[PDB]
RNA sequence: AAGCUUGAGUCUCGUAGAGGGGGGUAGAAUUCCAGGUGUAGCGGUGAAAUGCGUAGAGAUCUGGAGGAAUACCGGUGGCGAAGGCGGCCCCCUGGACGAAGACUGACGCUCAGGUGCGAAAGCGUGGGGAGCAAACAGGAUUAGAUACCCUGGUAGUCCACGCCGUAAACGAUGUCGACUUGGAGGUUGUGCCCUUGAGGCGUGGCUUCCGGAGCUAACGCGUUAAGUCGACCGCCUGGGGA
C-alpha cells in the first residue's frame, strides 16, 4: 500500500496535531500521493496492469475533486493550488 | 442502489401484513408521515409513532380479528418515468368505486373525495384497496 | 527488436539493425597488428588455385594468443570488438601489471570481464583450467588438439561443444556438425560459448557489394560455354545432365576422406 | 527490524568455510544492532535424501532480526560460496529460543 | 515440541508412504488441519522429508 | 442557494487470500550422447506390420545435456471484473475485511456512442527446443481406407515487443439496493470470559448442500432466488434463404 511516509507525513503541511481526511483539500494531496507511489511500481512488473487500472481511477478522482472544491469555495480551491506542484 | 422512498413505504404494508406482525418499521420522512396521516384517517392502520432525535424510525400499527389481511391491494401510481396527474373533475375512480385514491395537490396530501371537496386536482400519488 | 527499416527503395525495404553501446567500432591497438596481404586466390606462380576470393580492400591480422598460459596472473577486458576476417568477436585484455593481449570473446555483450589464468582456477568463462580439472558436462569454447597448434577448433560466432565423457589420456566431446571424437585431456581450453551468433544477420540487397567483401560474382558451368566448365549446357534452362564439379569429378553424395592419419580417434563422422 | 532464522547445512568435510563466513556475518549483524537469539550449531546432521552423494550438515543458524538490505550480504555471499545448499532465510513467526 | 520443523513431532502426522493422515488424529481440533497439511509440504523443502516416498 | 448522517468516501493500526509480475531454488522421465553389462528379443494388437535391434535392442547401471509443466496435497477451501489463478522461498503491488476514533455531508445506481481485459490455436521478429504433435512419412484394416489404430515426425507448445479478440467464457441464471420462516457443513476478522469449553455467547465480512413460502408452459430458481418492490441500457416479433 502507500507507505505511512505519505499517510502520517502529510499533517506536517496539511495540520500541525490531526489530519482532515474528508476536507476534499486533503485527498487531492492524498491521490497525487498514490500517483508518485505508484509511479515508483513503473518500468519493472511490466505485464501486471492493477496499479495502472487504479491509476486511471486517481487521476479523475483528482480532477473531480478539484472542480467540487472550485464549486464549493474559490478561496479554498486558490488555498489548495498554491501548495500543489501543478501543470507538471 | 435506492431512489423511491414511497415504493419503499408501499413494501413495508405487504411484508408485515405477510409476516402477520402488529406493527412494521421503515426510515421515517415528512412525507411518508403525510401518507401516514391518511391511512390512519381512512381506517387502515390504528395508529403511527416516530421515534429518533437525529434518524427517526416510523412505525405503522396494524389489527386482525380473522388471522388475514386488512389491505389487499396499494399502488404507488405515479411513479418517476410516468406521474399522473387529474384535473377537478376528472379524478380517477378507483376499482368501480372500492378503492379511493390520493392525491399530493397544491396544499398537501389527501384523498380523491377531499381534493373534490376544497376543489383540487394534481398528482395521483397512491391507490389503496 | 531487431529494428526493420521503413520500405523506401531496393533492398533498404528488407534491412535491419541491431547495436551495443559497450561494442568499440574503432580502429585496433596497433602493437598487435600484422599486414597479411591478400593472396587473391593464386599461387606462388602466379596462377588460380581458389575461385572467387581475395579482392576488395586492405583486411589486417590481430595478433592472438592461442597457446595463452599463465598461472595466478588475471587479466582484464580492456576492449571489446570485431573483425571482417572472422565471424565472433575479440576482446582486448590487460594482465594484472601490465601487457595488452588479443583473445576470442565468449557469450555476452559487455567489456570489464576478468579472466584467470591457471589450472586451480574457477569454472569460469575464458579461464585456462585443462579439460582434466573441469567436472564434465561443461562447454569448452575454443578447443586445443596440440599446444604447439594452439586453440584449432569451435572459433565461429554462436558456435557451442559439450564434454560428454572423461577416460584415460583423454575427454569424449560433441560438435556441432555431430563429429564425436576424444581429446587429451591436458590440453587448456578456452571455456564457456562463443558469442556474436549475429554474422547471418546482415541484409544488404544490393548485388554491388561482392568487392567489398572480399569476392567476385560467379559464372554457372551450364551458362559458359564447355570448354572451361564440364557442364556445359545447354544453352539456358536446359541443363540436360548430372552434376560434376568444375574439375570433371563426381562429388555430391560421393565422400572425399582419406588422410589415412586421424579416425584413430573419431568413433562418428558429420550427421 | 524483520525476524529471520539465518539457517544454511554445509557438509562436514567442508566445515572450514564456516569461520570463513560467520565471523564476517556476525560483525555485519552487530554493525546492524541485530539481536542474533539462538547462534547455534547442531552437532552434526543429516539431509532427507543424498544429493550428489553428500548426505549431511553441519547446519547452524543464527536468528538475526535484521534489515532486508542487511541479509542482501547473507543470500549474495552464500550464492558466492555456491556449495552450501539450502541458505534459508525463513521470515517472520516472532523470535525464537530453545524452541520449546 | 508445538512446531512441524522437528521430525520426532513431524513423524506422527504423515504415514509409511509420505502420504499426510486424515482430521481425527492430528489433534488440529478439525480448525487447523488445512494449514497443517501445508506445513508438511514445507517440511519437503526444509529438507526434513522427500518429496515423495517412491524415490 | 444553504443544511442533515443511515448508503458512500478516506487515514494512523491491524486480518486472510492459487488475484496480478520477478529473481532464486527443486524432482523425475520420454530423448540425444560415451562407458558398465547380458542375450534376442522389444514395441503394438483381434492378430500382425511399419518401427526398434542383432554393428549387441528392451532390461539394467554410471556420467552429462535439454525443456515445458509443476504429481500427491486438491475440495461442496480461498482469490479475480471476467478469461481464469497452483511446487517452495524472498520480494514488488492493486483490491477486500476489521476495532476504536476522526474528517466529509448524497459524494448514491446505470449509461447512447466511446475506452479497455484472452483460454487454446494463429500471425509480425529473432531466440529456445526434452516430451509431444496438425501436416508430412509409412504400416495395418477393408473389396476399398487419401480415416479410425500403430510406428517415426515439422509447424507449434516456451521467452521479448506488438497483433488476434473469439469459447460449454456454462452455475445454459444481464446489472444496483432493501425485505424474507428453516435444516445441515465450512472460511476469516473482532468484543467479553480462569476459553479452567472437544472453545462459548455476541458482532462484522464470506461460502456450500438440502428444504418451505413465493415464480413458472412445465422443467428449472429458492434469502448468494428465475421471489418481492423499485432505477437503467441493448435486442426479439415463424423457420428456411442468412
Amino acid at each position: 500500500s502507500l507507505s505511512t511516509e505519505a499517510t502520517a507525513k502529510i499533517v506536517s503541511e496539511f495540520g500541525r496535531d490531526a489530519n482532515d481526511t474528508g476536507s476534499t483539500e486533503v485527498q487531492v494531496a492524498l491521490l497525487t500521493a498514490q500517483i508518485n507511489h505508484l509511479q515508483g511500481h513503473f518500468a519493472e512488473h511490466k505485464k501486471d496492469h492493477h496499479s495502472r487500472r487504479g491509476l486511471l481511477r486517481m487521476v479523475s478522482q483528482r480532477r473531480k475533486l478539484l472542480d467540487y472544491l472550485k464549486r464549493k469555495d474559490v478561496a479554498r480551491y486558490t488555498q489548495l493550488i498554491e501548495r500543489l506542484g501543478l501543470r507538471r | 442502489s435506492m431512489q423511491d422512498p414511497i415504493a419503499d413505504m408501499l413494501t413495508r404494508i405487504r411484508n408485515g401484513q405477510a409476516a402477520n406482525k402488529a406493527a412494521v418499521t421503515m426510515p421515517s420522512s415528512k412525507l411518508k408521515v403525510a401518507i401516514a396521516n391518511v391511512l390512519k384517517e381512512e381506517g387502515f392502520i390504528e395508529d403511527f409513532k416516530v421515534e429518533g432525535d437525529t434518524k427517526p424510525e416510523l412505525e405503522l400499527t396494524l389489527k386482525y380479528f380473522q388471522g388475514k389481511a386488512v389491505v389487499e391491494s396499494i399502488q404507488r401510481v405515479s411513479r418517476p418515468g410516468l406521474r399522473i396527474y387529474k384535473r377537478k373533475d376528472e379524478l380517477p375512480k378507483v376499482m368501480a368505486g372500492l378503492g379511493i385514491a390520493v392525491v399530493s395537490t397544491s396544499k398537501g396530501v389527501m384523498t380523491d373525495r377531499a381534493a373534490r371537496q376544497a376543489g383540487l386536482g394534481g398528482e395521483i400519488i397512491c391507490y389503496v384497496a | 527488436a531487431v529494428v526493420k527499416c521503413k520500405p523506401t527503395s531496393p533492398g533498404r525495404r528488407h534491412v535491419v539493425k541491431v547495436v551495443n553501446p559497450e561494442l568499440h567500432k574503432g580502429k585496433p591497438f596497433a602493437p598487435l597488428l600484422e599486414k597479411n596481404s591478400k593472396s587473391g586466390g593464386r599461387n606462388n606462380n602466379g596462377r588460380i588455385t581458389t575461385r572467387h576470393i581475395g579482392g576488395g580492400h586492405k583486411q589486417a591480422y590481430r595478433i592472438v594468443d592461442f597457446k595463452r598460459n599463465k598461472d595466478g596472473i588475471p587479466a582484464v577486458v580492456e576492449r571489446l570488438e570485431y573483425d571482417p576476417n572472422r565471424s565472433a568477436n575479440i576482446a582486448l585484455v590487460l594482465y594484472k601489471d601490465g601487457e595488452r593481449r588479443y583473445i576470442l570473446a565468449p557469450k555476452g555483450l559487455k567489456a570489464g570481464d576478468q579472466i584467470q589464468s591457471g589450472v586451480d582456477a574457477a569454472i569460469k568463462p575464458g579461464n585456462t583450467l585443462p579439460m582434466r580439472n573441469i567436472p564434465v558436462g561443461s562447454t569448452v569454447h575454443n578447443v586445443e588438439m596440440k599446444p604447439g597448434k594452439g586453440g584449432q577448433l569451435a572459433r565461429s560466432a554462436g558456435t557451442y561443444v559439450q564434454i560428454v565423457a572423461r577416460d584415460g589420456a583423454y575427454v569424449t566431446l560433441r560438435l556441432r556438425s555431430g563429429e564425436m571424437r576424444k581429446v587429451e585431456a591436458d590440453c587448456r581450453a578456452t571455456l564457456g560459448e562463443v558469442g556474436n551468433a549475429e554474422h547471418m544477420l546482415r541484409v544488404l540487397g544490393k548485388a554491388g557489394a561482392a568487392r567489398w567483401r572480399g569476392v567476385r560474382p560467379t559464372v554457372r558451368g551450364t551458362a559458359m560455354n564447355p570448354v572451361d566448365h564440364p557442364h556445359g549446357g545447354g544453352e539456358g534452362r536446359n541443363f540436360g545432365k548430372h552434376p560434376v564439379t568444375p574439375w570433371g569429378v563426381q562429388t555430391k553424395g560421393k565422400k572425399t576422406r582419406s588422410n589415412k592419419r586421424t579416425d584413430k580417434f573419431i568413433v562418428r563422422r558429420r550427421s | 527490524m524483520r525476524h529471520y532464522e539465518i539457517v544454511f547445512m554445509v557438509h562436514p568435510d567442508q566445515s572450514e568455510q564456516v569461520p570463513g563466513m560467520i565471523e564476517r556475518y556476525t560483525a555485519a549483524i552487530t554493525g546492524a544492532e541485530g539481536k542474533i537469539h539462538r547462534l547455534e550449531d547442531w552437532g552434526r546432521r543429516q539431509l532427507a535424501y543424498p544429493i550428489n552423494k553428500l548426505h549431511k550438515a553441519h547446519y547452524v543458524l543464527m536468528n538475526v532480526e535484521a534489515p532486508q538490505e542487511v541479509i542482501d550480504e547473507l543470500e549474495t555471499t552464500f550464492r558466492f560460496n555456491d556449495a552450501v545448499i539450502r541458505s534459508m532465510v525463513m521470515r517472520t513467526k516472532h523470535a525464537v529460543t530453545e524452541a520449546s | 515440541e508445538i512446531d512441524y520443523k522437528d521430525i520426532a513431532t513431524l513423524k506422527n502426522y504423515i504415514t509409511e508412504s509420505g502420504k499426510i493422515v486424515p482430521s481425527r488424529i492430528t489433534g488440529t481440533r478439525a480448525k487447523y488441519q488445512r494449514q497443517l497439511a501445508r506445513a508438511i509440504k514445507r517440511a519437503r523443502y526444509l529438507s526434513l522429508l522427500p518429496y515423495t516416498d517412491r524415490h
